[PDB]
């Protein structure tokens, strides 16, 4: 069980990173390399990299 | 690069 939620907004201003506001779930798949983690939209489906400092545990 | 990470809205501001 890792579900995070996104503590603040964000524009995706790139085709890798995603877009999405505060109450956001997120599902973190890899959170290893830099401080940006990959999780999945679990609304739209579509997965990018966002920052990890930007979700938190339920 | 260092990760830049959109620092959260100041210090809790408002």
């Amino acid at each position: 069980v890792t579900l995070f939620v996104a503590l603040y907004d964000y524009e995706a201003r790139t085709e890798d990173d995603l877009s999405f506001h505060k109450g956001e779930k997120f599902q973190i798949l890899n959170s290893s390399e830099g401080d940006w983690w990959e999780a999945r939209s679990l609304t739209t489906g579509e997965t990018g990299y966002i920052p990890s400092n930007y979700v938190a545990p339920v | 690069p260092p990760r830049p990470l959109p620092v959260a809205p100041g210090s809790s501001k408002t």
